[PDB]
């Protein structure tokens, strides 16, 4: 069916755009800024606008996480998509935020968040819909409770916006945004679409291998602070995998024999929860190179941790990763076949990839004008995700802290982090590689 | 958990709308006409054009690239004379950019579908 498409990432940012492809968009006779009703999983339906892209294929539809989550669909599925001209403009519009991200946070949640987003852009809106809305160094969600036109409708200057406040608890079935996804990562571009083609399938079409190898394990490796743990927890969340973290210094805390059955009752929950990802942080502090070891305990470790895994060869559709610094910083016999077989090489983010990385962690931020991440991106040299997401926070702080002299969402959305205070963070960097 | 409590300040100015252009079959006679009176060139393709409007718009119509957006301004007020004393503007949707000049042609603005709606001026 034409209306069939797969979901697929979105490019561009803004919360309410769907990319298609020219010919798909042609064929499908929808105009660009018309809006369109997307029919979900469970009934669920999202009013969003159609935009052309050149970079996408007929069948692949690219959306953006808000769009995803509302809709309760991952990437790869498949959702329908169809015109729908029956849209008015909607007078009395009740949306309101949610307790877990406003907490602490004061000030009408009116001409700070909802006001700028909104404004005239026309933004389409479906009954129980869920967006973000970015500001005052904070990501705010909304839940669009009831509007005129039930269900459908269009923000218009004309529109009547209530916000009463009592922020509404998040519902188990809805998924906060807050987690981690593949947009959170930047820089490690190629890295993370070898990963999507090395891990994806498995757990998405677990019934292919069954019936028709997999790969068992993945090395990432890099310098620490990488976000490797942010890499693994992303995949996991877009993936619909169960996430089971071992932290290597929490299993050699514990003394003989508790660590062992500790990692073994991980690796046998984690088999319970089929499809499931488990990373093994910090690997080397938990088999480090032979020389380094200088104790039974940890030689029986390391053992067990071989003998468990040989065992997943009997079991299935569980990926065990793990992070390090280098391969061989783990003892060998590790990296022989089956194993941690394959490797991937996080490495250090490029002028892009510390573009991307500083955007990611500036998206709440207000930012002077003067402000241009570029600049600074070009003059970062060697700093880690971990370092960038630091100084991007010493320089609000300057901010706040400047301002402090002369909490209210207006005061706090009032003040801009200006290119001095980027500088003098800068000065104050503190490199870590 | 009433949803109808409270109110919001509005978000905007005033809109000033009166619909005083007669019954709506009116409204379509006199677009019918303007259809007509736009010259197809027969060449180069066609494309509908939905227009939407403060009230509410729908207004499709076939158009042509070698016209410029005076064209459209002009058959705009064909079809809703009312609009002749009500000064328009129209601009595009994500971003929002308005669009200024009419001199240029539909093809040279490359604006050959629905991102017309119009906003008083």
């Amino acid at each position: 069916r034409p209306n069939r498409l797969i979901v697929d990432e979105a490019i561009n940012e803004d919360n309410s755009v769907v990319s298609l492809s020219q010919p798909k968009m042609d064929e499908l006779q929808l105009f660009r800024g018309d809006t369109v009703l997307l029919k979900g999983k469970k009934r669920r339906e999202a009013v969003c606008i159609v935009l052309s892209d050149d970079t996408c294929s007929d069948e692949k539809i690219r959306m953006n996480r808000v769009v995803r989550n509302n809709l309760r669909v991952r990437l790869g599925d498949v959702i329908s998509i169809q015109p729908c001209p029956d849209v008015k403009y909607g007078k009395r519009i009740h949306v309101l935020p949610i307790d877990d991200t406003v907490e602490g946070i004061t000030g009408n949640l009116f001409e700070v968040y909802l006001k700028p987003y909104f404004l005239e852009a026309y933004r389409p809106i479906r009954k129980g819909d869920i967006f973000l809305v970015r500001g005052g160094m904070r990501a705010v969600e909304f839940k669009v409770v009831e509007t005129d036109p039930s269900p459908y409708c269009i923000v218009a200057p004309d529109t009547v916006i209530h916000c009463e406040g009592e922020p509404i608890k998040r519902e188990d079935e809805e998924e906060s945004l807050n987690e981690v996804g593949y947009d959170d990562i930047g820089g490690c571009r190629k890295q993370l679409a070898q990963i999507k083609e090395m891990v994806e399938l498995p757990l998405r079409h677990p019934a292919l291998f069954k019936a028709i190898k997999p790969p068992r394990g993945i090395l990432l490796y890099g310098p620490p602070g990488t976000g490797k743990t942010l890499i693994a927890r992303a995949v996991a969340n877009e993936t619909g995998a169960f996430f089971f973290l071992i932290n290597g210094p929490e299993i050699m805390s514990k003394l003989a024999g508790e660590s062992e059955s500790n990692l073994r009752k991980a690796f046998e929950e984690a088999e319970k929860n089929a499809p499931a990802i488990i990373f093994i942080d910090e690997l080397d502090a938990i088999a480090p190179k032979r020389e380094k070891t200088h104790g039974e305990v940890e030689r029986r470790i390391v053992s067990q941790l071989l003998t468990l895994m040989d065992g997943l060869k009997q079991r299935a559709h569980v990926i065990v990763m793990a992070a390090t610094n280098r391969p061989n910083s783990i003892d060998p016999a590790l990296r022989r076949f089956g194993r941690f077989d394959r490797e991937v090489d996080i490495g250090i983010p490029d002028a892009t990839g510390r573009l991307e990385i500083l955007q990611i962690h500036t998206k709440n931020m207000k930012l002077a004008d003067d402000v241009d991440l570029e600049q600074v991106a070009n003059e970062t040299h060697g700093h880690v995700g971990a370092d960038l997401a630091a100084l991007c926070s010493e320089a609000a702080l300057q901010a706040i802290r400047k301002k402090m002299d002369l909490i209210d969402a207006e005061v706090m959305n009032s003040l801009a982090v200006t290119m001095d205070d980027f500088r003098w963070a800068l000065s104050q960097s503190n490199p870590s590689a | 958990f009433k949803a109808f409590t409270g109110e919001g300040q509005k978000l905007g100015s005033t809109a000033p709308q009166v619909l005083s252009t007669s019954s709506p079959a009116q409204q379509a006679e006199n677009e019918a006409k303007a259809s007509s009176s736009i010259l197809i060139d027969e060449s180069e393709p066609t494309t509908n054009i939905q227009i939407r409007l403060a009230d509410g718009g729908r207004l499709v119509q076939k158009f042509n690239h070698s016209h410029r957006i005076s064209d459209i301004r002009l058959f705009i007020v064909d079809a809703r004379p009312a609009m002749a004393a009500t000064s328009f503007i129209l601009m595009t949707t994500f971003p929002n950019k308005e669009l200024a000049d009419e001199s240029q042609t539909l093809k040279e603005a490359n604006l050959l579908n629905a991102v017309i709606v119009q906003r008083l001026t």
